């Protein structure tokens, strides 16, 4: 009883985030991912788009090539069509 | 690994995988939230070396 | 120290020792003995208390 959860593996946006945790990539790739993960609403969709992590990061080795890399890499992984 | 911290479970999952079938001694991942406990860290002479 | 050198006897040689070795132990600790009531207190994470 130190915390409490739902449905896992099946874990919601945390789910998505754990499947990209649960692929390999580097410290920036799994970054990026979530920050498309914890940027999708109750929809699924990918809340906040990259423009606005980049601009809430302020890093320029963040870039959108690259952010758009991590996200399409988590395009559809579970489920499919994740932070649309 | 036979327990309940899924934690570490996702290193477990990506080195078996890899097959690197390797792991972390790290602390009782619940021992390091005794420490969180520790009186609230009240008592911390850890001296870990 | 000075009790238990002179003062010997069955029960003299009980209860005060203890207090010297109590004493010369937390000598040896060194900490502020006000400790036990405190200043602070812990406060659990949200990740510490469940529902």
């Amino acid at each position: 009883l130190p915390v409490y959860q739902g449905e896992t593996t099946q874990t919601l946006q945390d789910y998505l985030m754990w499947q990209v945790e649960l692929t390999p990539f580097t410290d920036t790739d799994r970054a990026i991912a979530t920050s498309i993960v914890d940027a999708v609403d109750d929809t699924g969709y990918l809340t906040i788009q990259i423009e606005d992590i980049v601009d809430s990061i302020g890093d320029d080795e963040i870039g959108l090539e690259e952010v758009e890399a991590v996200l399409k890499r988590i395009q559809r992984f579970d489920p499919v069509g994740v932070a649309a | 690994v036979k327990s309940d911290d899924v934690n570490g479970r996702t290193k477990m999952y990506k080195n078996i995988v890899d097959g690197n079938h390797q792991m972390e001694p790290g602390m009782p991942e619940s021992f390091n939230v005794l420490l969180k406990e520790i009186r609230s860290l009240g008592i911390n002479i850890e001296l870990e070396d | 120290r000075e009790e238990l050198n002179e003062t010997n006897s069955e029960t003299k040689r009980k209860k005060l020792t203890k207090r010297i070795k109590l004493l010369e132990a937390f000598v040896q600790s060194g900490n502020k003995p006000e400790w036990m009531i405190l200043t602070v207190l812990p406060v659990l994470p949200p990740d510490l208390r469940p529902l």
